[PDB]
């Protein structure tokens, strides 16, 4: 999905209604950025606690 | 959907409607807008006879009732104010300051 | 309050003695409870009246007081303040201004319209020496667009934000972590005497 | 009560230079905040406490600042590719 | 002058295996070796 | 996840055949933070278009 925004991003710009015709990326894409803080603060406790258990 | 993204967050907001569903107010924190309802811009008015879209008030805006397609009565947190809207002159305003 | 200032804090007095004598919740609610003509005959008490309730008058000390509490500025004269290049920490103000004020549409389009040489400048800039200042230069790359941008400054602006992106995601994971039987079978010890 | 002190430098070091590309002093926050954080948090409750809510509030900000870093890392890339293509 | 020492509570056999080590023989008797089924009373926490 | 590692730290470091998962979670538990965090990156490139 990326190389179809790289190749074909001129008549992307160039059509008028681009949330209209891509809502669902549009959703997808939200929908893991907004995921992703608290994934990283998940990640963050683990890799505190498998240090402490590799240490000790 | 009219979509900015302010990076700033006033909960001081409020709108009201035309009755003949033209035009929305929109009370906004010092600002006071005034929304088309077929492109959701600013009212774009091509006379140019300063009924801007963009009005400045006091304070923070708490309530904005039209109370016709005359007037418009407007309550801040300190002042409240009533204005017309065939001209864009104001006419009554009451200090909400004391109490 | 008129005939004081055509003849030229607190309530009114306090602002009108000033007047008077150089000739803020309730300040607002006490003088604005005409307005037009009282700014023009003004134009301190502009910095009072600029905090309370002519946009490219503003455009032409009040400098930040414009920059930080003015009510109506134009979004033409508010980005040559901010590509001004001075850098007395104006960047992160106008920009965290620009991003309370006006829209990500009304931002490209003005960038559009803004020439490619400060443009240049400005990214050369940010990557030599902030949320609001990401986004503005994400604004400033899809205003640019996809065909106008020179190869050695993105090579710059991809280890810039590479580099950046790097230290950013490992700035979360340590604030995260911020955030955060029996004796064996045989042992020896001992008692006290 | 060294690491304590240690603490409290390191504290007001990442609070004075959020954004510097070093390593070995968030390494060592690393190890500190891992092993021996709930007997700091036992140690003191004020001071530290203070410049760990301050803290907590630039590295808050930080992530606030990452995720247009990642849009701009794809618009990068994008802008990578489409050149590659206007090579070939 | 004297001392009772109560960080040993199970002991079989105290003794003196040499001239001044002492055996201390002690006992585990349900977590080891029993496990036998007891009533499931739960006790609610909370 | 994170509210059982609180509770269950040191039963972790008792125990070895959970260990053996949870370096099982850190490999998988990386592909948000690849294929996840591109998924935010395709975000940025799409309002280029825009």
């Amino acid at each position: 999905v990326k190389w179809c925004l790289i190749i074909h991003g001129g008549y992307l710009v160039s059509i008028p209604n681009l949330m209209s015709t891509l809502s669902s990326l549009h959703s997808t894409l939200k929908r893991r950025s907004d995921l992703l803080p608290r994934l990283l603060a998940l990640d963050a406790r683990l890799d505190c606690t498998i240090n402490k258990f590799k240490t000790l | 959907i009219s979509l900015p993204n302010f990076n700033h967050f006033s909960n001081s907001v409020s709108l009201a409607w035309s009755q003949d569903g033209s035009l929305i107010f929109h009370g906004f924190d010092d600002k006071l807008q005034i929304l088309d309802f077929d492109t959701f811009k600013k009212f774009e008015s091509l006379e140019n006879t300063k009924t801007v879209s963009e009005f400045t008030l006091d304070s923070e805006i708490q309530t904005v009732k039209l109370i016709n397609d005359t007037n418009l009565i407007v309550a801040t947190r300190t002042t409240l104010n009533a204005i017309n809207l065939l001209r864009g002159q104001v006419i009554n305003s009451f200090d909400l300051y004391p109490f | 309050v008129i005939e004081k200032l055509s003849a030229l804090t607190s309530f009114d007095d306090i602002f009108f003695k000033e007047l008077k004598i150089k000739e803020y919740i309730s300040d607002p609610g006490f003088l604005n409870k005409d307005l037009i003509f009282g700014k023009f005959s003004g134009n301190t008490f502009l910095l009072t009246h600029p905090l309370f309730p002519r946009n490219l008058l503003s455009l032409l000390r009040l400098f930040k007081q414009a920059i930080v509490t003015c009510p109506n500025l134009p979004l033409n004269e508010l980005l040559e303040e901010l590509f001004s290049i001075r850098n007395r920490e104006l960047l992160l103000d106008i920009s965290f201004r620009i991003l309370q004020d006006f829209t990500r549409d009304s931002i490209k389009q003005e960038m559009k319209k803004l020439s490619k040489l400060d443009v240049q400048n400005f990214i050369e800039f940010i990557t030599s020496g902030s949320t609001q200042l990401f986004q503005l230069l994400s604004l400033v790359l899809d205003s640019i667009g996809l065909f106008s941008l020179e190869g050695a400054l993105l090579e710059n602006l991809t280890l810039y934000i590479d580099k950046q992106v790097e230290i950013a995601e490992r700035n979360t994971e340590l604030w995260n972590l911020i955030d955060t039987r029996a004796l064996p079978t045989y042992t020896m010890e001992y008692l006290d005497i | 009560d060294h690491l304590s002190k240690i603490f409290l430098t390191i504290s007001k070091s990442i609070t004075q230079n959020p954004w510097n590309e070093e390593n070995l002093l968030p390494l060592w926050l690393k190890w500190l905040l891992t092993l021996k954080s709930g007997e700091l948090n036992s140690i003191k409750d004020k001071h530290t406490k203070k410049n760990c809510k301050h803290l907590k509030s630039a590295l808050r900000s930080s992530e606030e600042i990452l995720p247009v870093l990642l849009g701009i890392q794809g618009r990068l890339e994008m802008l990578r590719r489409q050149a590659k293509l206007r090579e070939d | 002058h004297f001392f009772f020492t109560d960080k040993y509570k199970p002991l079989l056999f105290v003794d003196l295996i040499s001239s001044n080590e002492l055996a201390i023989i002690e006992r585990n008797p349900l977590t080891f070796h029993s496990k036998q089924k007891a009533f499931i009373q739960p006790k609610l926490v909370f | 996840v994170a509210v059982v590692l609180e509770l269950y730290g040191n039963t972790l470091e008792s125990s070895p055949v959970l260990q053996e998962l949870m370096i099982d979670l850190k490999t998988k538990v990386r592909h948000e933070i690849h294929k996840s965090k591109e998924a935010q990156r395709i975000e940025g490139m799409l309002q280029l278009l825009t």
